[PDB]
């Protein structure tokens, strides 16, 4: 579809809006130029959603509690405030972990102060202290407490920092106050940044003066992988088969001790740049550890990223990388042989959060599958600069797409497949367009690594070519 | 690794030996995990009655609550109306979570908008957000009505919904005649059912309070039915069907049944069915208004009695046999229509099922939880079936409802061992099902983890979960089921007896050890 | 021993230590049991492919068959008619077994009489048995009609049903005008379904053969529906509901729905509802006759086409989506009535459920068995759902049906690994589910023992049973379910996806071992 | 209610019958007089059912395959003939056993020759031989084969005795042909007798010359107990606690070796006189073993029968019996204290097959719960002579009751509870009269012994006093 056709599409979708909404949303829609290396000249991002347009973005609490802090298994994360946020976010994200739930791991539990009217009017600080005492009494094997603020906490003047500090000194336990109230920022991304600052300020530096950890020149940390359906495990297996030592995981299946051990690694492998590039930059500054972005989506991307990571170490690591690539080549080659003919040359539109909009194009193209449109819920301009190169020519780019905008784009482009969240799945399934949840892998996965790519191809084939899509129109209509 | 012929998802892929060694090395090298014997001892301690006492001493900590916040119920109620956009005044993350929650439960699109208030609005207010959001929503999604609720942010900062909507209308952001009902739905008061009550009362006040002059009770010869917070489509369907068989003219107010079950026919319908504005306008002309779930429709009850002048009948939720009978008799006497032979036949068939299955149902002990009306209906039906509700839990119930359910338990000899808990959560119930083990749990999907914990103590201590209620996330299409009326009672009875039989079959499946009781016929 | 507070039934009473020692002493002292290691070795051998070869070489031994005898189907069909007493000419033990079989499946009274033929009749025939039994049945239970089938005793000795009934009428034992249709239902021919076919054809020939002069096709503007051997009351109900929604006048011939679901209201109704004699008399005046289960209604098909001159449409069983669509389109074309918006909406919601659940259903392998039409409908719906029926078994199916189902499987890429077996029993299927393990079984209650055997090999080899079909003895009230039409497809889809989900939940319930995949949301 | 009222009841019910049926059925209805010790002067039994009257009786195959031979676990019982009878009788009766099904025990399996048209026309003897060969190939651990004839087997002139003998000689295995075709006799009772003769003629006399079994003067054999829900086990526990050795069980949980060891016992304890009094008499004649009838239904009856059994041995057995009675007295006393007030003075009507019509009256009266009517499906006159002494004065007695007769009797007498089979349960439940299945214990039990009596009282209380019986009448009617 030609670039002029895409521009006409954008205008013929935008004309519905009132003038202010039209001019605002015009900056968030673009036709991709793979010859341009700047975003500010082509698209605008990280901006407030237009009111009443059914934005898909979440809040800072979702980006901090649900995303960064939540996966850390051996900590107890208190959703501080009314019952709703913790209840809706309880076990909504498949950040997988190993543990004994309620005993030594607490990822899928909903700890909350369950704010009532008296808590709103009088404050929840002493309630927070009593809650911490009850947490220690009833969950003595927890290795730290995080307090994720919901909107009333920031709006009523609650001093959770003082409570955290005092109860931590009294209990000799790490208590991390996270000011991730949902009104802060414009989306989950500021949640990423605030959670990163919380990790840096309350947890990261606790082993700075400790040298008891036996460090090796093959020490790496995984940064910004949340083990969605086991994604972090499928990446760590390849990292360690290359001879490297993965000291820490951030933060899927991650423990607090691993976070405290991260400053001792030799290389930070940042998967989700959007969520943990802040902590990676801080680690590079204060501790001197270099970090590099990496991509384990699909065979070509994981081979390139494995070779890049091995190039940062000595020759033994490079030889191990070549051995790993040789041993995994038949597996993904057989996956491609099985699934490429069924998906070859099929157009996809993607609307995911901050990293997976890009960073998964290669996985699609490794199956001979073109991406014609893509978009970000909460990305910044750096995300779009990295997006332009991966996107093909004359493709659609949407930032903070509205429900109507997504509807119209899919209506005209008519993609073979859509990848987005749960709030678009049933909408687009009702139109007869096969849908893949690219947040939760549709309760499947992992998708990272070679095993994850095999799963990715199988799921794409199962949903794209499902018989159910040849049935939506009744034969008598 | 992976084989192309049999690709493994996370389970059982991570049970592979290489993944097992990787995870063990991760745990030993860097996780600094507690020793397994310590973990086992702590868990065993959490199964004890001393731990139950400490657990029930909780005053500030809530673990695994069995409830949600008001604007969720407000969104459901708003979805009950025709071409109505639920519009939550506040922060967008709340709307994302409400939509995700209902998407997971119903497996259907949930349309809801936010004015996306941010830190700028935290001090100034949501007035500009209100105006812009109303204008954009009307221009973009073309609703016939916008029903406005609030997130806890707007409630805390004190946003005046009425003034905001009026000022939006005055300045041309939205037409003056466009219906914009509003309700304050604070997330720190009550639960989601309270939000449903508030939203419905706000809509009724918007459409009836100023036009009561020409209203005559019974002039339209109809009965109003207010269903309350309901997440079983079969419940709306069965109420409509039962009133249709009786020949009773009725108006189902806040009917989300169509919009939550739209066909997949190649197009997406953001709106479908729902209570029309004319129906709500004409509702004061009904013979009477019947509340299906009185224990969370208090505000609606006061509005209907005080303004519509309807003498709202004191009816329990139409669950079970006696209470469904009372509902049908009250409808018969209000409308003057006799109960038809079809409904009497349905009653006799439900009674036949009770006689058929009482032997397996008799004496079975249950722990159960959910919303107050649903829980009390479940308790009544269980006592009707000869079952023993041992643990009854309502996180959002109150002392009046507790007294009512205690009175119901005192009437039957099967309620002697029963205890009712209000304000308790699923961790309290975990302790209860450990220390005083019931045979089964009846509740929402969050109960599965409890069944996990009991199984960890041992198979002989496992308490299986029976999924009745809201939300149900780990099963598909259970929201299509029915729980009210004779039909709902038959569905519940079948579920219960077949859960008992499935558990017994599992327990007697071990050959040469327990399969002597693996009876073909039960 | 026993505790009065907690009385133990057989399980777990016989797991007590004293009972354990008593049973061990009995086994060691007097049972002369094979050593446990030999038993384990033989079982492991029975799980192998070589044992499967020996099993499938069987020519004279049938183990755990998946079918019954003709007079059972004859009794069910006869119960389909108004105030009709099923009367089986033969020995009483057969009637006792039929009555108990249907009592256990339906949990309802089953009224059926025998002439109680004994060894005296074995050399003299049952003529006097016929006269006395007809007279006693009419005088005692006052039926409006007596439908006569045969046990294998009467079939073997060669009892002339027609002559016996005629001589009963001539001698005055029964009035000459009292309707006594008859059908020979040999238990050594076919299965229960062809007994249903024979009974229905006999009744239709009794009521229509001699009065075809005044019959004009389509003169009553109705469509005849012959349901065949059906043990789901929901199937009768859904066919009637779908035809009523379309506005199509219909006559459901052999409708036992009322008599098998009589209310428990203080009195026992031996008769209720059913197809009236007038409807059977007027049936040749219909526009057309549709057979819901053509593969066992062959004799009825030939009678209807050849005598009523009805051009019976070539329709598959209305199961799944495509075949239900074909049924509705054919009904629309025959009756001239368009398909209403309600049925189109129902189709769209079924499609929506398929889209919602396809990921969990995709690729799942199934072993299934039952009657031919039901089996092929299940296979078609499984292929529509993206599931892979690996083992398809119809013990009473034939080669024509096998070719039809092979053609159905060849039209989909999900039938490539499928194999269809006819004339095989549940022991053959036990071998199949051991050597080529499917994910689940779909079948009647007799499959439970197979699930037992697989579990004995190990939890990782267990094949759970999904109970769809006849008979279902170990669960209550499943006979009220639906399998036909969009509603039946929705019920089947829900059952299948939730069976998959409960199996996955069980497999991922082990804490710190497999509970990483114990997702709340599925 | 007076005897004349019952007499008028009987006449009124009989009025609707044709004259021949009326005069036949008049002989099968009586008003009980406990003083009379004869039945032929009061009632007639063991007679053909009236055609077309909905008799509850079964066939000889049911009384032989389903009753006597079927429970024997390590044997393979072939239902010889068409698929129907074996399918309907497969696992219909809860004769409990311990074994590995399909490997060393085969009670709940349906082995059948699945007769087709060609088998009827040409015979099934060759099919039977091939089936036996396939049985041995596929079930090598079976310890014998029984062949239960169905109606066509005796109708088409099949010679299963010759096949059994020849294949037994060739296979060195006991193969028992049982001519239990359903047309023989009038009910299941002739099945009892034919199965008894089969046991006597093909199995019993195989260890006659075997003296290797160590016999003791405390050897007893339970005869006519079929372990329904574990009844035989609950009786054997009391037998062995009294110091006796139970060598064999007939035939619930019964092994064939136990049957072969029975002629070595000192006392035969015949529970069901109806079904195995024949084998008990033959054992007394040929082997000299005395037998006595015994009753383990309810505490009074089991105490009396335990004392009677101990009186047939030395003083050690008597002391052990007293100790057993002393240890079990508190159990049944507590059961009575818990359940008597809710069952005291409640009238029962019973219609069970041939031993349980009597022989459970004591169990009902131990809870203070009277029986006003009783009846037998297939009993003989000796059963009625034993019945009159136990039935109360001026009670109703019915032999081979018809569905209409039972209906009318229950309608006028209005019993508080009914005990009968599955073909009456739903009929009487629809009339609002609580029903207890007294064949299968309603999938509960056992009811034998003290543990069985506890279960009996619990079940009677649960069904009699269930709330569901106060609900059959709609409140608006
Ligand atoms: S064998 Fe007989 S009909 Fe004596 S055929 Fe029948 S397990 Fe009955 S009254 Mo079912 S002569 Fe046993 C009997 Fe009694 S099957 Fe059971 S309960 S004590
Ligand atoms: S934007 Fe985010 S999810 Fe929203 S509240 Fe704010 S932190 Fe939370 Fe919470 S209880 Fe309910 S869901 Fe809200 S209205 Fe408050
Ligand atoms: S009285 Fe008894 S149960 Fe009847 S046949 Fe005869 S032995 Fe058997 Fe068998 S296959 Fe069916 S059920 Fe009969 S018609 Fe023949
Ligand atoms: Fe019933
Ligand atoms: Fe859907």
């Amino acid at each position: 579809m030609s670039r002029e056709e895409v521009e006409s599409l954008i205008q013929e979708v935008l004309e519905v809006y009132p003038e202010k909404a039209r001019k605002d949303r015009n900056k968030h829609l673009a036709v991709n130029d793979p010859a341009v290396t700047q975003s500010k000249k082509c698209i605008i991002s990280n901006k407030k959603s237009q009111p009443g347009l059914m934005t898909i973005r979440g809040c800072a609490y979702a980006g901090s509690k649900g995303v960064v802090w939540g996966p850390i298994k051996d900590m107890i994360h208190i959703s501080h405030g009314p019952v709703g946020c913790g209840q809706y976010s309880r076990a909504g994200r498949r950040n997988y972990y190993i543990g004994t739930t309620g005993v030594n791991a607490f990822v899928t539990m909903n700890f909350t102060s369950d704010f009532q009217e008296k808590d709103i009017v009088f404050g929840g600080d002493k309630k927070l202290a009593k809650l911490i005492d009850e947490v220690e009494t009833l969950f003595p094997l927890n290795k730290g407490i995080s307090v994720q603020s919901e909107c009333p906490i920031g709006l009523i003047g609650d001093d959770i920092e003082s409570v955290s500090k005092v109860k931590g000194a009294e209990l000799s336990k790490t208590i991390v106050p996270v000011r991730c109230e949902g009104f802060r920022g414009v989306s989950q991304s500021l949640g990423h940044h605030i959670a990163n600052d919380a990790v840096r300020d309350w947890v990261l530096g606790k082993r700075d003066e400790d040298t008891t950890f036996a460090s090796t020149p093959y020490d790496v940390a995984i940064i910004g992988d949340y083990n969605i359906g086991g994604d972090a495990w499928s990446s760590r297996i390849l990292l360690e088969e290359m001879g490297l030592r993965c000291v820490a995981q951030w933060s899927g299946d991650g423990s607090i001790s691993e976070i405290e051990l991260t400053p001792k690694v030799k290389l930070n492998l940042v998967h989700c740049y959007r969520s943990m590039n802040y902590i990676s930059r801080h680690m590079e500054e204060k501790y001197g550890i270099p970090w590099m972005e990496y991509n384990f989506f699909g065979p070509t991307k994981t081979i390139e990223s494995l070779r890049a990571i091995a190039a940062k170490f000595d020759e033994s690591i490079q030889k191990k990388c070549e051995e790993v690539i040789a041993k995994y080549k038949p597996e993904w080659e057989a996956v491609v042989a099985k699934y490429r003919p069924r998906l070859e040359g099929k157009r996809v539109m993607l609307y995911i959060g901050g990293l997976r909009p890009r960073h998964v194009i290669g996985a699609y193209e490794d199956l001979g599958m073109e991406v014609v449109g893509t978009g970000y819920e909460f990305a910044h301009n750096d995300d779009y600069d990295r997006t332009m190169k991966e996107m093909g020519d004359s493709t659609l780019l949407y930032d903070d797409v509205t429900g109507y905008e997504f509807e119209e784009f899919v209506k005209r482009i008519k993609p073979d497949l859509i990848g987005s969240g749960i709030k678009e799945k049933f909408i687009f399934q009702k139109m007869g367009i096969p849908f893949r949840e690219m947040h939760s892998w549709d309760y499947s996965g992992p998708y990272h690594g070679f095993d994850g790519f095999a799963i990715f191809a199988r799921d794409m084939d199962m949903t794209l070519n499902n018989p159910c899509w040849k049935k939506l129109q009744a034969p008598w209509e | 690794s992976q084989q192309v012929d049999k690709i493994k998802a996370s389970y059982p892929l991570f049970l592979d030996q290489d993944y097992k060694d990787m995870l063990a090395k991760k745990r030993d090298g860097f996780e600094e995990k507690y020793p397994q014997d310590k973990i086992d001892e702590v868990f065993q301690w959490t199964t004890t009655k001393e731990y139950q006492e400490l657990n029930f001493q909780r005053e500030a900590l809530t673990v695994n609550p069995a409830k949600a916040c008001q604007p969720l119920g407000a969104v459901l109620c708003a979805l009950g109306f025709e071409k109505t956009m639920p519009y939550v005044h506040g922060s967008q993350g709340c709307v994302a979570y409400f939509r995700s929650y209902f998407n997971r439960h119903f497996r259907e699109p949930v349309s809801c908008v936010s004015d996306s208030m941010t830190e700028d609005a935290a001090v100034f207010g949501g007035q500009q957000n209100m105006k812009d959001g109303l204008q954009n929503c009307k221009a973009t999604y073309k609703p016939d009505m916008i029903a406005v609720s609030t997130t806890c942010m707007a409630e805390v900062i004190g946003d005046d919904l009425n003034a905001f909507i009026n000022n939006s209308k005055k300045e041309g952001f939205i037409p003056d005649e466009f219906p914009v009902p509003f309700a304050h739905t604070p997330s720190f008061v009550g639960s989601h059912v309270t939000g449903w009550d508030n939203m419905f009362e706000g809509i009724a006040r918007y459409f009836t309070l100023k036009s009561m002059d020409d209203k005559v009770v019974g002039s339209n010869k109809k009965i109003n039915i207010v269903p309350g917070f309901e997440t079983y489509l079969g419940n709306f369907r069965v109420i409509k069907r039962m009133l249709s068989e009786m020949g009773v003219g009725y108006s189902l107010l806040s009917d989300p049944e169509e919009v939550l079950d739209t066909p997949a026919d190649g197009q997406f319908r953001m709106y479908a069915g729902g209570t029309t504005q004319e129906e709500m306008k004409d509702a004061p002309n009904a013979l009477n208004t019947v509340l299906l779930q009185p224990w969370h429709l208090e505000k609606t009850k006061k509005f209907v009695e005080g303004t519509w002048k309807h003498e709202v009948p004191k009816l329990n939720i139409p669950m079970g046999l006696d209470w469904t009978d009372e509902f049908l008799m009250k409808v018969s006497e209000i409308s003057g229509q006799p109960i038809p032979a079809s409904l009497t036949k349905e009653r006799g068939r439900l009674v036949d099922m009770m006689t058929d299955s009482h032997t397996w149902l008799h004496g079975k002990r249950f722990a159960l939880w959910g919303d107050p009306d649903f829980v009390m209906g479940l308790v009544k039906f269980l006592l009707e079936l000869g079952c023993e509700p041992v643990h009854i839990l309502c996180h959002n119930g109150n002392k009046r409802w507790k007294k009512a359910v205690d009175a119901i338990l005192a009437a039957s000899p099967y309620g002697k061992n029963a205890t009712v808990y209000i304000g308790k959560d699923l961790w309290h119930l975990r302790s209860l099902v450990f220390t005083d083990k019931p045979d089964f749990m009846i509740g929402n999907s969050y109960g599965k983890f409890i069944q996990r914990d009991t199984l960890h103590k041992g198979k002989e201590f496992e308490v299986p979960l029976i999924r009745i209620g809201f939300p149900i996330f780990d099963r598909h299409h259970l929201h299509r089921s029915t729980t009210l009326g004779y039909e709902g009672a038959m569905q519940i009875l079948t579920t219960l007896v077949n859960s008992i039989l499935e558990r017994l079959d599992e327990e007697t499946r071990g050959m040469q050890a327990t399969d002597y009781n693996h009876d073909l016929v039960r």
